[PDB]
């Protein structure tokens, strides 16, 4: 029956945001799915799920390349010029909402795409040695760096390292080569 | 002979293969023969000689489909000088859980502690190894040690009671 | 972060009936990253004395600059 | 039928074991949690009345070399009534 | 046929395998070891392999005709390695064949008629590489950068170190 | 609360008499109500605290529970017509390092249990030199 | 002390190609030359050093794709004959070294796939029913992670297999055009 | 049963009498079989002076092609007709085809055994042992008198060359249910056999 | 002699003993109790309060109700094991002592739900693993320290496996070269071609 | 064998004799509650509030009564022995009868509770079998290698543990043959004598 | 076997790669650059581990700047 | 500690105590399991360590002289 689609907007946008939370942001704990059904009683007796499938289809369709909003309106109209399609005002409303959560969606997609340990922060220290048990006088300095590594959804590991002048210079040279390779490949 | 050597856990596959090659015997028949002998001997050795007399033995072995000259070998292997070895290894098959391999301890007398200037509390350190390859080391205060000792003594007493009851309650 | 110790005397063992071997036990609460670990050690008398002397030396050397 | 009350109840136990394999009657569902408290209570109460070695054997009873007498003597230290 | 003949063959095999009784493993000939166990089952591993090529362009052919290049099947010690590596080599060769000359269907053979060697394809993948390299060109200044902070680095050299420690110092334990 | 706990830890460390507390805490500008509350409580359950600490342990493994089972074995695959008793002991070892408990399952015969009992008796004789 | 190949002079001109080519074979994935073939010419603790030096020099030269002269000039102070052996060795099997280097690039990751084997079976009957006839594909994987080879097993039916093939073909439609 | 272009070219070259005679063809085929089969092979497979007149490149290319063809035929359980037809499509004669078929037949069984020995499997059990006891008492229970069964399985893992043993404790009812399950499995096997 | 619903084997003893206990009930209440246990097998759920209330009239205690439910599940699953029909099962039950009325009443519901039960049993049969889902990513390497210029792709795969119902899924991760990916895809297609001719 | 009580434990039973049976029954109910639903000393506060009775001695009495019940059910001693044992406590005959009846009515439940204190060993729970035949592999395409898949479930100290195995028809026959011998000894003269003369 | 210079770790080799992710199951135009690193490190035992992680461009430039600052500070004193 | 990420400069004493441990082979399996540890201390922790160890030493000396 023609309930909600042409009448209520609040349930529709609520479902869109709940789906965004459920599928992109990784917070499926408590969603509006279980509350709207008994708080909004407009559940169709027979055809209630398949329209959620079109919800999912449109949600994934725009998630491909994130085009400029000038080109999103054309596709939204083309997909939605049929029965039960979204309105022009509602098309603008949903087009706005993409800007409201674009960067977060992209980051969650990249975050929910990682395959190896990622860098979650660098903390270092540079010291000056004095002496030891047998040695009585030393001045050569060192550097201490600790790496925050961890795959998404798992406890982070820590790695500690030691350095002196020569090795620091070598690492700086290697990073400089990395930068040069990054620079020369644009053209 | 090969079957008997197998009952002590030794690997003797190659000699069996050589015998099969020498005698021109299909594997399908050698395997069945080996299985038959192994099962027959295993069932025979379960019982003690008191529960299985030679008379009944060869009477059951009754000639139909049986040679007369092989039962002598069967009796010799069952009632020979190898029977003590077979029983000894057979006795070793009745085990489920690990047995104690060694037991070492060390008793200390705590004189001082960070949380107490003078403790003066006797303590016992225990290490235990098991046939599975497991090694365990732990502390054991005095009261827990007394509990353990009392439990061991009670178990000894009850085991003696069962040992007494076995003869009296089954020879009627 | 934290440390504990226990100083005591042995009065026997599995293979010696009587012996008065002194010993010292330590527990070190070391912050192994975001987690915590405990390091349990045992020392003999000469080793403990040498450790104390070495710590005295480290204290002397650690207050030289300021 | 009299010996059944002692050792002939096999079939009922077999059927109960078969049923309980894939089912849990509600009374027994929370019994699994009640079990831990029951065991804690019984162990603590046994701790209250733990048999304690407040009594001693007179020194000098070391001549015995037996597996029947010295164990009997050992229990005398705990004063437990047998 | 097969839907029934396969069942008949399976039944015959099961009957034959049931015919042989169980024997202790210590008295097991290799055939039974295959039947009544899996002790002699090896894994599958493929090792990199190099083969001579019918290309006589020069210097490399000297190596290809030398004893230094061992025959292809005998480049690995174990025969299982040999068979596995040869099978994977053939499969990979055929896969590279699939993306090469192939007498296929009425439409898949269409491009094969006039396809230059990896040249006519370059026009329509240069567009993809253009997107890749233009995405790389971004973020080198899009955010965070410019990082030009040449103030914390070299100034420390001028000042140097001013203070220093003196003589060995110590005190009495408290 | 931390300061009070530290004061109590010091007091039990030194096993001081309540008079020492009454004398010394008041010296540091503490009002008399606090001193009386301290001294009465110290007199109340002081020796219980030191006895509790006296049984403290530092090693990461302790023995916590003891259990045993008695069985009679009568037959198995390679033998029959047996009348041999057997015993099982379970040891509750608390892995205080992991805040978890493991269990050790051990099995004995008469001779092994007698040897174990003799070893425990020897350990007991060792502990009796400290009377 | 000059080029890392300076330790190679002790070995005469005759036994150079064998050592070099067997080392390259070891790099590609085959076995490495054994000690008991050239033991008289080197000591083990330094044989390892020269082995590593040769391997790393070859890897660097192939990876950076140096021109003829610069490779030639670095070998000026070697034996009168070893230089041409080295240059011919580089000219012959450069592509194998490049392939090994490209394979090692994939080693920059948490885990890598080494090899696999699949078995197909026909499930006939089970305790639930005696008319099952369920084809099942078993997939075995040997994936190397950290520094150890971890085996895995997956059991699939026709639907899961079809979905997996569909996803992998979707990925292949990108892989094929990315080349 | 698909084949690659390089193998096709190798088999095309193998037919030419100028490149190979009957003796050279037989020696190459036998060398390929030895390399595929023997576990102690070396370069000696090609050190047979009769073959020392042709370029090693073609020699080894055809050696690899022949080994690949034998491997594929063994994997696909090919028979006389398929090999004969493909070789006939390769411009062979009735002599080379016959010798190839004979060489395939000579050591077919070893090749069939070899390819069937690759792969893993779930742990395979070998035998069982049982101990019968009569429970009496525990520390907190003093009169039970209930028989209990001890079981021990002997299994060997193809993944680790060892013989780990699995142990579990069963009662009479559990043992009866287990025996019933195994008997049902046996009856299912018999049903499969009858069909 | 023997019966077929137990797979052409002699009927067990516990079922024989406890079917009589089942027979001391009302047929209409059976039509609901068997429905409840059958729905429990079908996965809808079981309300033990419902069955206790339904059999509350006869004051059947724990053992009797336990045996009754066990027998219902056992016999229904065994009959569905060999695709046995209502007409034969009713006669076999009559041979077991159950009155004809109870056999008719039970087969009224048993005969009308065998298809969902059998399909669920097929789905819920023994299995070791199952591929819940799959995910992939493609990488294109440009430059590296080992090799200055590469310009070749890479494939990342993730496989999610459910080892049992109501169990956490343990993912699998791996990194593949193009060649391994292509060979794997080809071998999977070969396996599918071999494995689609069995139906 | 007989509850020859300890003096120190007896001293804690002095509270009840100075207490009427009306509250002794409540104390027994409290003991049953402590066994089943657990112990809560806050009930001491409730008892003090509702009766103005000291908590310490009430705790002593309840724990002593519970200990008596536990060690009386732990042996299943006959009623006459129990009557003889409690004759030394100087208790009223009505209170003695109440104690004996309360002990009698709650023996089986207690013994069910106590059986969870024995050492926990791996135990059989369920077994599943599947039959399959291998048809193809990556090296051989046409094969016939039948095998039996087994999933064995074991319970250890309250957890569920699973094992995946495999076997062949001959080994399965051997397993059945051996396990049939396993449960054939209990029908023999030796086992019968052992299980009969003991009880 | 006691040396003050090595306390915790000392990396023996440093390798890196540059690549960008093109497509994914949940997104066909992912297309972002990234840079990876492989570290093989040696502890007091004398063994060699292998730790690998992935970074982005901003993180990499932060890494480079921090190492530059470390070099300056260590040089000055 | 001359400098750090969150502070451009300082001069603070620090200690790095390293130790060697031998554990019984039986308690760890088939390995010798000889490990090395490192703990980074500060002034207050070192002072507490030294005070406690000196207290223990004084107790031992008093017992010796008693």
């Amino acid at each position: 029956m023609a309930a909600g689609e042409l009448e209520g907007g609040k349930p529709l946008s609520g479902l869109l945001n709940a789906l965004a939370q459920d599928t992109f942001h990784g917070y499926p704990g408590i969603t509006e799915e279980l509350l709207r059904s008994q708080l909004y009683p407009e559940v169709p007796p027979e055809e209630f799920r398949p329209f959620l499938a079109k919800m999912r289809g449109i949600l994934k369709s725009i998630a491909s390349a994130d085009m400029d909003f000038n080109q999103l309106e054309a596709f939204l109209t083309a997909q939605t010029k049929k029965q039960g399609g979204i309105t022009s005002d509602q098309a603008a409303v949903i087009s706005k909402f993409w800007k409201s959560h674009k960067t977060k969606i992209r980051e969650s997609l990249m975050n929910q795409s990682r395959w190896n340990s990622g860098l979650r922060g660098l903390s270092w220290r540079v010291d000056g040695k004095s002496q030891s048990r047998h040695s009585a006088q030393i001045h050569t300095p060192v550097a201490i760096i600790e790496l925050e590594l961890g795959k998404y959804g798992q406890e982070s590991e820590f790695l500690c390292l030691e350095f002196d002048e020569v090795k620091v210079n070598q690492i700086l040279k290697t990073l400089s080569e990395v930068e040069e390779s990054i620079s020369t490949l644009i053209s | 002979k090969f079957v008997v050597s197998s009952l002590q856990g030794e690997d003797c596959r190659e000699a069996v293969q050589r015998l099969g090659v020498s005698a021109n015997l299909p594997e399908e028949q050698l395997g069945a023969l080996l299985a038959g002998m192994h099962t027959l001997l295993q069932q025979a050795l379960r019982l003690p000689p008191t529960s299985l007399k030679p008379d009944t033995f060869r009477d059951q072995l009754q000639e139909l489909c049986i040679p007369q000259d092989l039962v002598g070998d069967l009796a010799s292997v069952v009632f020979g000088s190898q029977r003590p070895l077979l029983d000894s290894v057979a006795q070793q098959q009745g085990a489920w859980l690990p047995h104690v391999a060694d037991f070492r301890w060390r008793v200390d007398v705590a004189i001082s502690t960070s949380a107490l200037a003078r403790s003066l509390q006797p303590s016992v350190l225990m290490q235990l190894k098991l046939s599975d390859g497991s090694a365990y080391r732990f502390e054991v205060p005095t009261a827990k040690f007394q509990e353990l000792r009392y439990s061991v003594a009670l178990v000894l007493k009850e085991m003696a009671d069962l040992e007494k009851r076995c003869e009296r309650r089954l020879q009627d | 972060i934290d440390m504990e110790w226990k100083f005591g005397v042995t009065s026997g063992s599995s293979e010696l009936e009587k012996v008065g071997s002194i010993f010292l036990q330590l527990k070190l609460v070391v912050k192994k990253g975001n987690q915590t670990e405990n390091v349990y050690i045992e020392l003999t008398l000469p080793q403990f004395y040498s450790f104390l002397h070495e710590m005295e030396r480290v204290r002397t050397s650690m207050e030289c600059f300021c | 039928i009299e010996t059944k009350e002692e050792m002939g109840d096999y079939i009922r136990s077999y059927s109960v074991s078969q049923f309980q394999k894939t089912y849990s009657l509600p009374e027994d569902d929370d019994f699994i949690k009640r079990k831990e408290k029951a065991i804690k209570t019984v162990v603590d109460l046994s701790e209250v009345y733990k048999p304690r070695r407040k009594y001693k054997r007179h020194q000098g009873a070391e001549e015995l070399l037996d597996e029947e007498s010295r164990i009997h003597a050992t229990l005398l230290e705990y004063g437990r009534r047998y | 046929g097969d839907s029934a003949i396969l069942l008949r063959a399976i039944g015959s095999q099961i009957r034959d395998q049931l015919a042989l009784p169980w024997v202790p493993p210590h008295l097991r000939t290799p055939k039974l070891q295959h039947l009544q166990g899996s002790a002699l089952q090896k894994p599958f591993h493929a090792s990199r392999l190099v083969v001579p090529e019918l290309s006589s362009r020069g210097e490399p052919r000297e190596f290809q005709a030398s004893p230094l290049l061992l025959p292809v099947p005998t480049q690995v010690p174990q025969p299982v390695g040999r068979v596995a590596s040869l099978l994977e080599h053939h499969a990979l060769q055929l896969c590279q064949q699939t993306g090469r000359d192939r007498p296929g269907d009425e439409d898949w053979v269409h491009r094969t008629s006039r396809l230059p060697p990896q040249e006519d394809t370059r026009a329509q993948r240069q567009r993809l590489q253009k997107q890749l390299t233009e995405h790389l060109r971004q973020s080198w200044g899009l955010l965070g950068a410019p990082i030009q902070a040449r103030d914390l680095g070299e100034l420390l050299q001028a000042w140097g170190a001013g203070a220093k420690t003196g003589a060995p110092k110590g005190s009495r334990f408290t | 609360l931390e300061t009070i706990s530290f004061i109590l830890e010091q007091a039990v460390y030194h096993n001081v008499k309540p008079a020492a507390l009454q004398q010394q805490l008041e010296n540091i500008h503490l009002r008399q109500d606090k001193a009386e509350a301290f001294v009465n409580t110290w007199s109340s359950m002081g020796q219980e605290t030191v006895e509790k600490f006296r049984q403290r342990i530092l090693a990461p493994c302790k023995l916590e529970t003891v259990g045993w089972q008695l069985n009679l074995q009568m037959a198995h695959s390679a033998q029959a017509k047996l009348k041999s008793p057997q015993a099982v002991l379970q040891l509750g070892v608390n892995n205080e390092d992991s805040k978890s408990l493991e269990k050790v399952l051990v099995e004995f015969s008469h001779k092994e249990l007698f040897d174990f009992y003799n070893k425990l008796e020897t350990i007991q004789a060792q502990l009796d030199s400290l009377t | 002390e000059g080029t890392p190949l300076w330790r190679l002079q002790k070995l005469p001109a005759e036994l150079g190609p064998q050592l070099l080519h067997k080392i390259i074979d070891g790099i590609c994935g085959r076995a490495y030359p054994v000690y008991q073939d050239y033991h008289t010419v080197w000591e083990s603790e330094e044989w390892m050093h020269v082995l590593e030096d040769i391997a790393k020099f070859f890897k660097a030269i192939v990876g950076k794709n140096l021109p003829d002269e610069e490779i030639f000039q670095q070998l000026n102070q070697l034996n009168s004959l070893h230089q041409e052996t080295i240059m011919k060795c580089v000219k012959s099997r450069k592509d194998e070294i490049k392939q090994a280097l490209s394979r090692e690039i994939v080693a920059i990751s948490s885990a890598q796939l080494q090899d696999f084997d699949w078995q197909v079976k026909l499930a006939l009957s089970s305790d639930k029913i005696a008319a099952l006839r369920m084809p099942l594909l078993s997939l075995h994987l040997d994936v190397k992670e950290n520094g150890e080879v971890k085996p895995y097993s997956i059991e699939m039916s026709r639907e899961e297999l079809q979905n997996l093939i569909q996803s992998l073909e979707a990925a292949n439609k990108v892989v094929l055009q990315l080349k | 049963m698909e084949l690659s272009e390089s193998v096709q070219k190798g088999f095309q070259m193998l037919a030419d009498p100028r490149s190979f005679d009957s003796n050279a063809f037989t020696l190459l085929l036998r060398a390929a079989f030895q390399s595929l089969l023997d576990a102690q092979a070396d370069e000696a497979v090609l050190d047979h002076p009769d073959l020392k007149h042709i370029d090693p490149v073609v020699l080894k290319h055809c050696h690899a092609a022949a080994a690949t063809y034998i491997l594929e035929a063994g994997k696909h359980r090919a028979d006389k007709s398929t090999l004969s037809t493909y070789l006939e499509d390769c411009k062979f004669d009735r002599e080379r085809i016959e010798l190839f078929c004979t060489e395939y037949q000579n050591n077919k069984n070893s090749l069939e055994i070899l390819l069937g020995s690759i792969g893993r499997s779930l742990p395979h059990i070998t035998d069982v042992s049982w101990r019968l006891e009569y429970q009496i008492k525990t520390n907190q229970l003093h009169r039970m008198y209930r028989p209990a069964y001890l079981v021990t399985l002997s299994v060997q893992n193809t993944d680790s060359p060892s013989y780990p043993e699995i142990s579990f404790s069963c009662s009479m009812e559990q043992l009866q249910d287990l025996v019933g399950k195994l008997k049902d499995a046996s009856k299912s096997l018999e049903r499969a056999t009858q069909l | 002699m023997r019966f077929r619903f137990c797979g052409d084997l002699d009927c067990p003893d516990w079922v024989l003993a406890e079917i009589s206990t089942l027979a001391k009930m009302s047929s209409v209440k059976l039509r609901l109790l068997c429905s409840q246990v059958l729905k429990e097998l079908l996965g809808q759920g079981i309300d033990y309060e419902k069955i206790l209330k339904l059999t509350a009239d006869a004051k059947f205690e724990s053992g009797d109700v336990k045996a009754t439910v066990a027998v219902l599940s056992f016999i229904l699953s065994s009959a569905a094991k060999h695709s046995v029909d209502g007409e034969s099962l009713s006669s076999e039950l009559q041979q077991l002592g159950l009155p004809k009325e109870h056999a008719a009443s039970l087969c009224r519901c048993y005969e009308e739900k065998q298809s969902p039960l059998q399909k669920h049993l097929r789905v819920c049969s023994l299995r070791m693993n199952r591929l819940a889902g799959v995910g992939w990513r493609v990488d294109y390497t440009l430059s590296s320290s080992l090799l200055q210029s590469v310009e070749e792709p890479m494939v990342h795969l993730r496989l999610e496996v459910a080892a049992a119902p109501g169990t956490p899924a343990q993912p699998v991760a791996m990194s593949l070269s193009a060649d391994k990916f292509q060979v794997l895809l080809a071998e999977l297609k070969q396996a599918q071609t071999l494995m689609s001719s069995l139906g | 064998m007989l509850l020859e009580l300890s003096e120190e434990h007896k001293e804690h039973l002095a509270f009840l004799p100075q207490v009427d049976s009306a509250v002794v029954a409540e104390f027994g109910r409290i003991a049953v509650e402590f066994l089943r639903r657990g112990a809560n000393p806050k009930i001491y506060e409730g008892a003090a509030r509702k009766l103005n009775v000291s908590s310490d001695t009430v705790q002593h009495g309840v724990e002593g009564l519970t200990y008596l019940l536990t060690e009386s059910s732990k042996l299943m001693i006959s009623e006459l022995d129990f009557q003889d044992s409690v004759f030394v406590l100087g208790f009223s005959e009505e209170l003695n009868k109440l104690l004996l009846q309360l002990y009698l009515d709650n023996r089986k439940e207690i013994r069910t509770i106590l059986s969870e204190l024995a050492p926990s060993l791996p135990s059989y729970h369920n077994l599943e079998w599947r039959l399959d035949v291998q048809l193809a592999s990556r090296s051989l395409r046409q094969q016939i290698k039948p095998a039996v898949t087994i999933k064995l479930h074991l319970n250890q100290n309250g957890d569920h543990n699973t094992k995946v195995l495999q076997t062949d028809p001959a080994t399965l026959l051997h397993l059945v043959q051996q396990l049939e011998q396993a449960l054939e000894e209990m029908k023999t003269n030796h086992c019968r004598r052992v299980v009969r003369n003991i009880k | 076997l006691d040396a003050k210079s090595d306390v915790t770790n000392q990396l023996v080799d440093f390798q890196w790669k540059l690549g960008m992710a093109v497509s994914s199951d949940t997104c066909r135009s992912l297309k972002y650059p990234y840079v990876a690193v492989m570290l093989k490190v040696a502890d007091h035992s004398g063994q060699v581990k292998t730790k690998c992680f992935e970074m982005t461009i901003p993180q990499f430039q932060n890494f480079y700047r921090q190492f530059k600052e470390i070099a300056a500070v260590i040089e000055t004193v | 500690k001359t400098s750090s990420d969150s502070i451009s400069r300082m001069a603070v004493p620090t200690c790095l105590l390293q130790m060697k441990i031998q554990e019984d082979p039986s308690l760890c399996g088939d390995k010798p399991s000889i490990s090395a540890v490192t703990v980074e201390l500060s002034k207050e922790t070192l002072d507490t360590m030294l005070d406690g160890l000196g207290r223990i030493r004084d107790q031992l000396s008093a017992v010796a002289s008693k």
